[PDB]
């Protein structure tokens, strides 16, 4: 009868369609779902209200983010701007 | 894991509550502003 639908679609880590039951934070744009946001990692539960990295693979939180940056190839020297963040925003409801 | 409580420091918390200020606090210390209404 009714179907209330206003996410992107589909996943950006696995391959199922997003539905009624993604319960995820507002990303960029790509919205992933509650299992399919995991840290890189530690691959620990993100927390609404604090920073976060978006890799072209998958998230990072921001406890293991000054190292995983390190790891790859992202310093901006010490206590120097290496790069952007984002805050973790609030998640999403399935009517309301 | 994620930030800690700035009284305990339950990283597994449900929720993170968090205030203006930016005082973290779990749930549990974190009712402790407001009941007793200390900081
Ligand atoms: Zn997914
Ligand atoms: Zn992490
Ligand atoms: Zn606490």
């Amino acid at each position: 009868y009714l179907r209330l639908f206003g996410q992107d679609g589909l996943c950006a880590s696995c391959d199922k369609r997003i539905r009624a039951y993604e319960m995820t934070m507002r990303v960029k744009d790509k919205v992933y779902h509650l299992e399919c946001f995991k840290c890189a990692a530690c691959q620990k539960h993100f927390s609404v209200g604090d920073r976060y990295l978006l890799i072209n693979s998958d998230i990072v939180c921001e406890q293991d983010i000054y190292e995983w940056t390190k790891i790859n190839g992202g310093s901006g020297g010490s206590g120097g701007s290496g790069g952007d963040v984002m805050v973790v925003g609030e998640p999403t409801l399935m009517g309301g | 894991e994620a930030r800690e409580c700035v009284n305990c420091g339950a990283t597994a918390t449900p929720l993170w509550r968090r205030d203006r200020t930016g005082h973290y606090l779990c749930n549990a210390c974190g009712l402790y502003h407001k009941m007793n209404g200390q900081n």
